[PDB]
């Protein structure tokens, strides 16, 4: 779990 | 398949002039006279904000979008602190002889001494700066090298590696065609497009002595760094 | 008063081409099927040797000579791990994967594993290569690249009157880029076509750059490690980045 | 120095 992943996929 | 090589140039130029990130600023206190930790943890704050707005921007460059989840992660992971350099070099173009973190954090080299091994990092960064102040470059030219740095610097840590040169072609034919429009010959295009990339150099080895000294300020755990730069930097091992 | 500013792009490429140092071999015995500190005992002695024709290939570089001594010194600790580097990428064009160190020692990325931290920077000069390959780099674009190296990586990391020597330097990497657009129009290649091709050979030195930073950290762990015996050339040239 | 050495030697 990357957090880089959640705010590439949030706005 | 993809709308980024469908743009042309003026078009190229407009999205990446409006996905532009904001200018933020340090934290108010007033401060001036510095420390290790107390400069140390302005940077790492403000470094940590601006990461927000830089992975916001990069989903708005053209053709970012359509890479996997995976190739986005890997190409921000390897850019990130040469897009930090390049965008703190660019604001710090009218102040020479300093670096503007940020509107209410203009540096010198003097105040680089405080931090132990940051004073190589400030010249290095102080002399790019000097040198694109030289050159004068254009904001139209930033945000083209920016993106060019987004795409480039992890296309060959790795169908789709076709799709990044592609669109890093379209950069290119984008660069030439605002050299083109400032009136410089054919030879003065492939000359300030090389002197401009050759500059690129340099900020990948910026970025790489940053990323030894940001690797050793982690091991003196002096200021906690957030879990956010503590994965962009544990992804250089 | 300088040469380089007089030659044209033609005599650019043949004095660059004339200046090439030789393929060295390496002491590999395939008989020994010998560790991986004797690996990089042979690596170090190859670089080593290698090193003595790269200071006189400098000399042969046009406009290097125009330098004072001290910027000479300068330019090559700081871009003679590059010039290795794109050297053995270059020789290892026509061998996918596999890194052509000498003409007898061929080595694919499973023997590169034998040192600790030597995978990554193997994958990443196999990726040049292959690169070069899918590109079909041409040698008179290699020796100016590699000489744009010479030039380039150190011309940042320099009171008044040592900045007039910094202007020299650019005026000889602009007749380099010349050099490279004359021989893109001379291959047949449109105005866009030479522009990107120009644009993606210079965009691979910052991934040659971003190899050697990786090497030179490389390096300082085998010199404190003790355990590979580097010669004090390779010593002297590891303690310029510090 | 060596560098400094090899330089210079004519
Ligand atoms: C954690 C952390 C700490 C500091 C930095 C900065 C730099 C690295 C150190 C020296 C130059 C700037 C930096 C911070 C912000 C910025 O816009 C540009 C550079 C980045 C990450
Ligand atoms: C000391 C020392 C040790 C090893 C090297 C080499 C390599 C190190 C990086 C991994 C591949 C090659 C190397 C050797 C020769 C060469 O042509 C290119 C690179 C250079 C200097």
């Amino acid at each position: 779990h990357k957090i880089l992943h959640r705010l590439l996929q949030d706005s | 398949n993809s709308l980024a090589l469908s743009l042309t140039a003026d078009q190229m130029v407009s999205a990446l002039l409006d996905a532009e990130p904001p200018i933020l600023y340090s934290e108010y206190d007033p401060t001036r006279p510095f420390s290790e930790a107390s400069m140390m943890g302005l940077l790492t704050n403000l470094a940590d904000r601006e990461l927000v707005h830089m992975i916001n921007w990069a989903k708005r460059v053209p053709g970012f979008v359509d890479l996997t989840l995976h190739d986005q992660v890997h190409l921000l992971e390897c850019a990130w602190l040469e897009i930090l350099m390049i965008g703190l070099v660019w604001r710090s173009m009218e102040h020479p002889g300093k670096l503007l973190f940020a509107p209410n954090l203009l540096l010198d080299r003097n105040q680089g001494k405080c931090v132990e091994g940051m004073v190589e990092i400030f010249d290095m960064l102080l002399a790019t700066s000097s040198r694109f102040r030289m050159m004068n470059l254009q904001g139209e030219e930033f945000v083209c090298l920016k993106s060019i740095i987004l795409l480039n610097s992890g296309v060959y840590t790795f169908e789709e590696k076709d799709h990044i040169h592609r669109v890093l072609d379209k950069i290119t034919d984008t660069l030439i065609h605002l050299m083109a429009k400032a009136g410089l010959t054919l030879q003065q295009q492939h000359q300030r497009l090389a002197q401009l990339l050759l500059i690129l150099s340099h900020i990948r080895h910026m970025s790489n002595k940053g990323m030894e000294h940001l690797y050793s300020m982690k091991c003196k755990n002096v200021v906690p760094l957030s879990d956010l730069l503590l994965e962009m930097l544990d992804a250089h091992r």
